[PDB]
């Protein structure tokens, strides 16, 4: 059929474009060019194509080959997802420090490394403050786990996600470098609030209201609890600016 | 000695006995081995083929077999091809039987073996037999699963589908039986047999979900089955398991249905009691008799009367023949059950009775007979005399079935094979393995029932869903589930009808029949689109009881219990519920709130229920696939307005607003002019349906009942109720009180019963059709959920029940005029039916209690054995209300527990006009039976006149009142009715005085 | 006593004995339960 030809062509294009640098074991794709780095935002955004392609395969599979193709696409997605999760869960001290007071020194690194998931730069050589990346990450995590992929295995990850929720819940009164990692309009960057981060975080907090991470086979303690006043404050701030 | 010697001995035995008489033209063994008989059976050849396949499987274990297994396998394949070709020769009969099951349209079972054509007419054999087809299907699927190749093209798959559709309806049509005689009287009647239905259940269970081409197959080698038919089959088995037939307390034919060939009874304890009873009652010195009092090919018989004369069967007892073949079956059962002691004892028993040929080959004769010298001496002491071998025991005559079973028994005994090899489809499983089997046991264990069912909440309209959300109720509009689709039940019906069509032969496919809740509980995929359907209880129905919330609540609770108790397929079932906006209708909006709150709580009457979003449930669940389609008060009275002209009735209809007057005017127009007449609004039928729907919306019960009577529409569930009533053992008569009544003793087609009931309705009344429908459905539901409530009643008469309940309502009304029954809602009618059907207590007048009991035709427990034992000790007889019951024919024709004596005694007792008189009679009979059994010294001198006894008892009672209360002689004995049977001076005392006064003289 | 009590006892035993010392960063149990080996 024509649909088979088009799906084969799209799979070939995706394979030749993005999957060739998937970097297994770690699961982190390089952030383009010969930079040897992995920006969280790009890694999160580079999976939507494979995700939609796999969902297109799943409903029309009805055959062993297409079932296997959908399986391998979903497994690649969950590999990349766990690869993102590991780098942050390795750094609980910084999020614990950030939970009290607000400062750039106690913030998560924005550029994680290749194999062994180490640090490449210190705290005084880059702008390590991007709420948008974490918020949009959690939004796609909620969407994927609502779709029906298992991403969360251990219960300690639930506690870490709950802590990260408090990590990002104060975005309506916290100044950040920005999406462009350039501070304000001119250089010599000074932290300043922007509407993009707050708007990104509002939907991220909204998505995890009751969505459990264990699917239909969860338990009494499987749902992330979120408040409501922060969402209204973010909406008011967005409407004002 | 190596295996070669014994295997060569078995080969020479088979060649000299079994394969010697095979017919190369067809491959079917004949019934007689001498005289050139042209008659062939199906069971014998199938058994021989199964034995040959077993021997081939046994010999397969040698890599230097020299092609011996080759010959046996091709012999089995040739037999299968011949039998399939003969079955598929007759095509018109299959199509006829698929629509109208009758002995005329039954598939022929006997045919000439030389050319595969019929040789005898169906008026001398019956030809109706289903156990053969079921056993053939089971053996064929067994051989396919073994690894053999049996089918070639796709047309045979369609033929198998049509055969499965044909045999799905075995649980209603009676069969002639395995022995072809049927009833013990052998008069030409058909009765239900448990063995046939058990074999059918086993075959339908085995055939489900199996690839027919064997190793290779994608989408054109599967078989589709219906779970509803399987459930009805298992219910019929469990109901009829203790007794093989109504006329047979026990039979020897039960063993194959409950042993190796079937392996169907998974209840252990009832298996143990059944085997104990059959062994105790059918054991013989030379083998197992067919059944008690069996005149089958014995000395006294003559070859001039096909049907036995009455009272001859009594003379035929004691000279029953012995069949030693069943020792082999018991040997097989023992060897699978791992009980070697039975193996040794039965082999020792069969050792001396076995015969030898000239070369010493083992011989098993068919039957054993007693010579004419010991016709009477054997009667005095059973088994002292020595019987004589039949003709098939010396030379020139054999019994191929016998040697086939003997050789398979020896093959299982000498350990040359294993039980798994001969049963590749694990028909028999041990008690420790029944944990995760399909269609038999649940994953939670046999003695456990804790199933959790899923429910999905879907609304209809945005207004209804927002209104429910205002109260906290969560429901989803149908427009938000776009990837999913919701379709009614007729879509699946037409889809199933599309399947099973073939052009060369001509096939109609699956008949258009309603699908049960179990079938609709699954999820289907057609053209790659998911389709989910809701139960039939939710769709719009013309009838009136669907507008009562209590009816819907009770019905959905019953459906939940049904899905809980009869679900065994892997995966949780899916249930769909839809709420309609017109249901709330103001004040009746509270009970639905309570029901939905209980549903959200989690438990509904002890049943756990889970609720969540539909897309979440459908995801990660197995979906069934259908790929076949791609390949393919009133102011108008009757009397006053009867003679009015047409224009006057038309204008009165036009200018009137009352519903009853409108309906009666429409009825007059219909009866006088006709349904094709044209009125102000279009056609007469259009106005009838329109006013009927308006009344249904407005809930005028009399108006809706009258309109439904006009529409001549009937419920599609009367047949299951009448079949279950028949299989229980009760009786149901359709008619009106005080008028003619029709009795139904066997299942009938819906057309005949519909015609009879509609003719009776046209004769007598107008709304009794819908009333009888409501009472019969309520009776079915109360007997299905509470069978113990109907203990003591055998003949269920709707007219007597409706009269009794009307009388009870009139009593309750008292000074207030009795409320009309036609205007009653379903809630109060079911409540009052349950009240009148209650066991009843004191406080109320005993005359009313006796009236109610007599109207129900209730009988005391153990009454039938009591009257039989009275008759045994009554030399002359009993006359009741002019009816005579001579002792000689009833004692010489029937027995203790035979049901024919029950029907005859009930027919004798049914002539009593006053049912209270009838219960007085039955109480007197109980009293006389008790007082007679407590003392054997006193015996009757002549026939007893119960009317004499009751009249003198009335006289004594009248004298008692005259002396005590000074009451003059009053006509009628309603005063005697008012007196309770027990107390200071009860009716029992007067009846006992009657007994002694009669005995002393 | 149903299976629930026994299975809950096994669950509490496992939680207090086996899964208590699991390392979430790798999922590998250590060779010593004390001293921070």
């Amino acid at each position: 059929s024509n649909s088979g030809v088009r799906l084969d062509g799209y799979a070939r294009l995706v394979q030749q474009t993005i999957l060739c640098h998937q970097n297994p074991v770690t699961g982190l794709l390089p952030a383009s060019y010969d930079q040897k780095d992995a920006w969280v935002r790009d890694n999160v955004y580079s999976i939507l194509a494979v995700w939609g392609l796999g969902l297109a395969y799943r409903k029309n599979a009805d055959r062993d080959e297409d079932k296997a193709k959908a399986y391998e696409l979903e497994q690649s997605v969950v590999k990349l997802m766990r690869g993102l999760l590991h780098c942050m869960i390795r750094q609980v001290d910084k999020v614990e420090s950030f939970k009290y007071s607000q400062s750039t020194k106690d913030s998560l690194h924005a550029k994680y490394n290749t194999k062994t998931c180490a640090t490449v730069v210190g705290d005084d050589q880059w702008g390590h403050l991007q709420l948008d990346a974490t918020s949009v990450y959690l939004l796609f995590l909620a969407q994927m786990t609502a779709s029906g992929l298992h991403i969360i295995h251990s219960l300690d990850e639930v506690n870490f996600i709950q802590n990260l929720v408090f990590y990002i819940e104060a975005a309506y009164k916290t100044a950040d470098f920005g999406i462009w990692e350039r501070g304000d309009k001119t250089n010599q960057g000074i932290s300043e609030l922007n509407a993009s981060s707050v708007g990104m975080a509002k939907a991220a907090l909204e998505a995890l209201d009751e969505l459990d991470l264990f699917g239909v086979k969860g338990g009494p303690q499987s749902v992330i609890h979120v408040l409501a006043d922060e969402v209204q404050h973010c909406q008011s701030i967005l409407n004002s600016l | 000695e190596t295996l070669w010697d014994k295997l060569d001995h078995y080969y020479r035995i088979v060649k000299s006995t079994l394969l010697l008489y095979q017919s190369p033209t067809t491959g079917l063994f004949p019934t007689k081995t001498c005289g050139g008989d042209q008659k062939a059976k199906i069971q014998d050849s199938l058994y021989c083929a199964a034995g040959a396949w077993a021997l081939a499987l046994a010999y397969r274990r040698i890599d230097d077999d020299k092609g011996r297994t080759h010959e046996l396998e091709h012999s089995a394949i040739k037999c299968m091809r011949g039998i399939l070709y003969c079955y598929m020769r007759q095509a018109d009969k299959v199509q006829q039987f698929k629509q109208d099951p009758r002995p005329t349209t039954c598939l022929h079972s006997v045919f000439n073996v030389h050319t595969g054509d019929e040789l005898l007419s169906y008026e001398e054999y019956g030809h109706l037999q289903i156990n053969a087809v079921s056993l053939y299907l089971l053996y064929l699927v067994e051989m396919i699963s073994s690894g053999l190749q049996i089918i070639y093209n796709t047309d045979e798959v369609s033929f198998i589908q049509n055969l499965v559709f044909c045999v799905e309806r075995v649980y209603r049509v009676p069969d002639f039986g395995v022995w072809e005689r049927g009833s013990k009287y052998n008069n030409g009647s058909t009765e239900l047999h448990s063995s046939s239905v058990g074999l059918a259940k086993a075959a339908l269970e085995a055939i489900n979900g199996f690839n027919l081409f064997g190793n290779q197959g994608c989408s054109w080698s599967v078989i589709f089955v219906d779970l509803d038919a399987h459930n009805r089959n298992r219910q019929t088995l469990c109901s009829l398991l203790p007794r093989e037939s109504r006329s047979h307390n026990t039979d020897a034919a039960l063993l194959p249905c409950i042993s190796y060939p079937a392996f169907a009874l998974d209840d252990e304890v009832l298996f143990s009691q059944t085997l104990d009873k059959v062994v105790r009652k059918l054991k013989g010195k030379y083998g197992f008799k067919r059944f008690l009092r069996d005149g089958y090919r014995t000395s006294l018989e003559d070859p001039n009367r096909c049907y036995y004369k009455p009272a001859e069967i009594k003379l035929f007892d004691g000279i029953e023949c012995e069949f030693p073949i069943f020792f082999l079956y018991m040997m097989i059962d023992g060897v699978f059950r791992g009980n070697p002691k039975q193996v040794q004892e039965y082999q020792d028993l069969l050792t001396p009775v076995l015969h030898h040929t000239t070369e010493g080959y083992p011989v098993v004769p068919k039957y054993y007979y007693v010579p004419a010298d010991f016709v009477e001496y054997e009667k005095n002491n059973p088994g002292s005399q020595k019987r004589f071998p039949s003709n098939c025991g010396r030379d020139g005559k054999l019994f191929l079935w016998g040697q086939a079973l003997y050789i398979i028994a020896k093959l299982l005994a000498d350990e040359l094979i294993s039980p798994k090899d001969i049963d590749p489809v694990q028909r028999y499983v041990p008690l420790k393995d029944q944990r995760n089997v399909s269609m038999r046991f649940s994953n939670q264990g046999p003695l456990e029932n804790d199933l959790v069912v899923h429910v999905a909440l879907i609304a209809e309209s945005q207004r209804l869903q927002v209104f429910l959300n205002t109260y906290g109720i969560q429901t989803q509009t149908p427009q938000q589930v776009e990837p999913i689709q919701i379709w009614p039940q007729q879509e699946l019906v037409k889809a199933y009808l599309q399947l099973g069509i073939n052009e060369k032969l001509g096939l109609s496919g699956r008949p258009d029949r309603p699908i049960g809740c179990l079938g609709t509980s699954k999820i289907y995929r057609i053209l790659g689109k998911t389709v989910v359907c809701y139960p039939i209880i939710f769709d719009l129905s013309d009838f009136y009881m669907s507008q009562d919330v209590f009816l819907l609540i009770d019905d959905i609770k019953n459906a939940l219990q049904f899905i809980k108790q009869y679900w065994k397929m892997h995966g949780r079932p899916l249930f769909l519920v839809l709420i309609r906006e017109d249901n709330i209708r103001g004040s009746r909006f509270n009970p639905i709130l309570d029901m939905l709150a209980a549903l959200k709580k989690g438990i509904i009457g002890g049943v756990k229920v889970h609720v969540d979003r539909l897309q979440t449930l459908i995801s990660g669940a197995v979906v069934e696939q259908l790929d076949f389609l791609r390949i393919s008060q009133p102011d108008v009275n009757i009397s006053e307005w009867k003679d009015k002209p047409t224009h006057e009735i038309l204008q009165k209809l036009n200018d009137c607003s009352c519903l009853a007057s409108q309906a009666i005017l429409l009825g007059i127009l219909l009866k006088r002019e006709g349904p094709n007449f044209i009125t102000k609004e279009g056609t007469v039928s259009d106005h009838i349906e329109r006013v009927y729907r308006r009344a249904g919306s407005q809930k005028l019960w009399l108006a809706v009942r009258y309109g439904a009577a006009f529409t001549q529409k009937f419920s599609s569930s009367i047949a299951p109720h009448i079949t279950t009533f028949l299989v229980h053992g009760k009786q149901v008569t359709l008619g009106a009180f005080g008028h003619e009544e029709e009795v139904i003793s066997n299942p009938l087609s819906p057309r005949v019963i519909q015609n009879i009931i509609y003719y009776k309705c046209n004769t007598h009344d107008e709304r009794e059709a819908v009333i009888q429908q409501e009472l019969v459905i309520h009776i079915g539901w109360i007997i299905s959920n509470n069978p113990e409530l109907f203990s003591g009643m055998l003949k269920i008469r709707i007219g007597w029940i409706i009269h009794a309940m009307e009388y009870e309502l009139q009593i309750r009304g008292g000074d207030k005029p009795a409320l009309d029954l036609y205007q009653l809602s379903p809630s109060e009618v079911k409540q009052l039916l349950l009240d009148i059907l209650q066991p009843q207590q004191n406080g109320r007048c005993w005359l009313n209690r006796r009236q109610i009991d007599g109207s129900l035709n209730r009988t005391p427990t153990g009454f039938y054995d009591r009257v039989w034992q009275i008759l045994e000790r009554t030399p002359n007889g009993i006359i009741v209300a002019g009816k005579h019951l001579p002792q000689q024919p009833t004692l010489s024709d029937m027995t203790m527990y035979e049901m024919n004596f029950s029907l005859l005694v009930e027919d004798t007792l049914g002539n009593i006009d006053q049912p209270q008189y009838r219960q007085i009679v039955v109480e007197l009979l109980m009293v006389v039976s008790i007082v007679l059994e407590r003392n054997p010294e006193l015996e009757f001198q002549d026939k007893v006149d119960l009317d004499r006894l009751v009249k003198e008892a009335f006289n004594e009672f009248q004298k008692d009142q005259s002396r005590l209360k000074e009451i003059e002689k009053q006509d009628d004995m309603t005063s005697f009715y008012n007196t309770p049977p027990l107390g200071k001076r009860g009716t029992c005392s007067y009846l006992t005085k009657a007994v002694m006064n009669l005995l002393l003289e």
